[PDB]
This record gives structure tokens, C-alpha cells and sequence, in this order.
């Protein structure tokens, strides 16, 4: 993990992944996502149009 | 050699609150009404009983 930009030694972008970690904002934890690691768990929201 | 771990469960939705249905035993209870008496002079009265 690097907080800074890094020169690796590989020379061919299609060898290396890269995966952004922005945590500043918060995510439903939709089927559609991969899970995070640990306990993701961060907050409640409500669901605004409830039935009545 | 990526491995993808799919949960999922039941709850109840939201509806749950307002529509749904209520399931009872039924036992033999009680029977009661409301009777409606005059007699003589006196007016209409009325208790449950
Ligand atoms: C009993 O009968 C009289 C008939 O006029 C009626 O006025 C009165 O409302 C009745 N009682 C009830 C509880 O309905």
C-alpha cells in the first residue's frame, strides 16, 4: 500500500493491479460491490419512502 | 485462482409493518351482547351483559 506515487520494477502496466482505497465517504453495502476487509460496517441509513 | 464468497439471507421487508397477516388459535371463549330494556313507565335502558 503506498500513500505516495511509487516506480515499481515492473515495466508492463498489464502485470500490475491497481486499487484506489478513498474511505472518505461511505457505500450501501450493495451485492454489486466486492466486501471490504474487516469490519466495514460504518453507519445506518434511513430509508426515507417507508410504507404507510 | 480468484474466488468470489456470495452470501444472503431473509428478512422481513418493510411491508411487514402494515401488510401482513396474523395467524390465531381459536379456543372457545365467551359470548356477550347488549340488551335493550323498558318496562312500565321507565325509558329505554341499556347495558352490556
Ligand atoms: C333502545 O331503544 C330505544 C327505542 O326508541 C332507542 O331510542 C335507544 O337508542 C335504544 N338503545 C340503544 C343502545 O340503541
Amino acid at each position: 500500500i503506498t500513500s505516495s506515487d511509487h516506480t515499481t520494477t515492473c515495466t508492463d502496466v498489464k502485470q500490475c493491479r491497481a486499487y484506489l482505497i478513498d474511505n472518505k465517504k461511505w457505500v450501501y453495502n450493495s451485492g454489486r460491490l466486492p466486501r471490504g476487509e474487516g469490519d466495514t460496517f460504518k453507519g445506518k441509513l434511513h430509508v426515507p419512502f417507508v410504507p404507510v | 485462482e480468484n474466488t468470489q464468497m456470495s452470501e444472503a439471507y431473509v428478512e422481513r421487508s418493510e411491508e411487514c409493518s402494515i401488510d401482513h397477516a396474523k395467524a390465531y388459535k381459536v379456543h372457545t371463549g365467551t359470548v356477550q351482547a347488549m340488551v335493550n330494556i323498558t318496562y312500565g313507565s321507565v325509558s329505554w335502558r341499556s347495558a352490556d351483559v
